[PDB]
């Protein structure tokens, strides 16, 4: 098999900058029978270039592609918010076996923005199923890299809480973030004080929000 | 319009068979080779097969063979894919495509891909999801939050609309992520200001199509 070897992993350029994709063959790929796609999250891939320099129909001028043999590049000019998205290229000169890269994830840079953060008793609804989820929202923050730290009755807690991050919004290109801390009905209704505690590069000192388990 | 549609997958206990369809439209369906593409939950995309246009000459991913078998129908505009011995590896997303048109063989490149049916292997069991709600408190630059926590469901997807789709803006609806007890579960909040709590209900609809559950919850303040 032919080995596509893409670089660099991830990139975050500001709107309006010049974006170059690599794409590195282990064989010369003959013919230049090579594509680029764009996939957008919860979506099909979207065909960009094939053999190698030729635009799919309907994309822009922005996109161009080039190389031969065993290096191609992949550009993208004129950033906008919409190109966050994972870039993959794809050979089919080879034999039927064909090929894709492991893609290149652009990000969007913007402005720093501090998150608003918000903390969820676990529902009584949910106490009476016998199980308790403690959830702590961050809202449109960048960017992406921030620390999130559950705290019960000022004890720090560790391998009990899952997070999960939204795809950089179209719009403002901010981050959504959310950590669910997961604990048994019975050691909830044992403690008072849960804060979920947040670091991020917008806020000069971490942030705590936090509920008594009677509060109302 | 080029119309690509899959259909047929879904859950399957592992060393089972099913068998997925695609039907299209828009194009000659009988002058162009059809290809069939996965993808698994969170990696790249892997090609698993392609047939020519009149079935001549028919390829496999090296990872399929002797396993899945590719044919189509023109008088249906339909390629098929029947897997057999299904394997954990096999858990996808498997795309029907097409190429731009002209191509010099079989398998090339693909202009055209359908919406993508997904393929879960695994002997856990259905099951449909709780939906508890996520009660507004009492408040940043005077803005409050709610949700729906989505929890404990197999297998993917779920989806989440607030209001019956009529309330989008400020809605943040959350990646699912695999809990150790191989459990799905996700969240979907929306950011609000505080004094809307009191002019507008917030009802958040949950489908799981898996299991054919649909759950609307009110959330309100406690
Ligand atoms: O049989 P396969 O697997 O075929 C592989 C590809 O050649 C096709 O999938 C296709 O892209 C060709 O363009 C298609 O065929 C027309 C030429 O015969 C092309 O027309 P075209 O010149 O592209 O013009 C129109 C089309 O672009 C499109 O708009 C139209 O069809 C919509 O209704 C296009 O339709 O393999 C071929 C190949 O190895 C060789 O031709 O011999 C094999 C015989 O089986
Ligand atoms: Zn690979």
């Amino acid at each position: 098999e032919i080995v596509l070897t893409q670089s660099p992993g991830t990139l975050s350029l500001s709107p309006g900058e010049r974006a170059t994709l690599s794409c590195r063959a282990s064989q010369s790929v003959t013919s230049n029978y090579l594509a680029w796609y764009q996939q957008k999250p919860g979506q099909a891939p979207r065909l960009l270039i094939y053999d190698t320099s030729r635009r799919a129909t309907g994309i822009p001028d922005r996109f161009s592609g080039s190389g031969s043999a065993t290096d191609f590049t992949l550009t993208i000019s004129r950033l906008e918010p919409d190109d966050f998205a994972i870039y993959y290229c794809q050979q089919y000169g080879s034999s039927p076996p064909v090929t894709f890269g492991h893609g290149t994830k652009v990000e969007i840079k913007r402005t720093v923005a501090a998150p608003s953060v918000f903390i969820f008793p676990p529902s009584d609804e949910q106490l009476k199923s016998g199980t308790a989820s403690v959830v702590c929202l961050l809202n449109n923050f960048y960017p992406r890299e921030a620390k999130v730290q559950w705290k019960v009755d000022n004890a720090l807690q560790s391998g009990n809480s899952q997070e999960s991050v939204t795809e950089q919004d179209s719009k403002d290109s901010t981050y959504s973030l959310s950590s669910t801390l997961t604990l048994s009905k019975a050691d909830y209704e044992k403690h008072k004080v849960y804060a979920c505690e947040v670091t991020h590069q917008g806020l000069s000192s971490p942030v705590t929000k936090s509920f008594n388990r009677g509060e109302c | 319009e080029v119309q690509l549609v899959e259909s047929g997958g879904g859950l399957v206990t592992p060393g089972g068979s099913l068998r997925l369809s695609c039907a299209a439209s828009g194009f000659t369906f009988n002058t162009y080779s059809m290809n069939w593409v996965r993808q698994a939950p969170g990696k790249g995309l892997e090609w698993v097969s392609s047939i020519s246009r009149s079935s001549d000459y028919i390829y496999y991913a090296d990872s399929v063979k002797g396993r899945f078998t590719i044919s189509r129908d023109n008088a249906k505009n339909s390629v098929y894919l029947q897997m057999t011995s299904l394997r954990d590896e096999d858990t996808a997303v498997y795309y029907c495509a097409r190429d731009p048109g002209g191509m010099p063989t079989t398998v090339t490149t693909w202009l055209y891909w359908g919406q993508g049916t997904l393929v879960t292997v695994s002997s856990a069991s259905t099951k449909g999801p709780s939906v508890f709600p996520l009660a507004p408190s009492s408040t940043s630059g005077g803005t409050a939050a709610l949700g729906c926590l989505v929890k404990d469901y197999f297998p993917e997807p779920v989806t989440v609309s607030w209001n019956s789709g009529a309330l989008t803006s400020g809605v943040h609806t959350f990646p699912a992520v695999l809990q150790s007890s191989g459990l799905y579960s996700l969240s979907s909040v929306v950011t609000v200001p505080s004094s809307s709590l009191g002019t507008q209900t917030y009802i958040c609809n949950v489908n799981h199509k898996p299991s054919n559950t649909k759950v609307d919850k009110r959330v309100e303040p406690k």
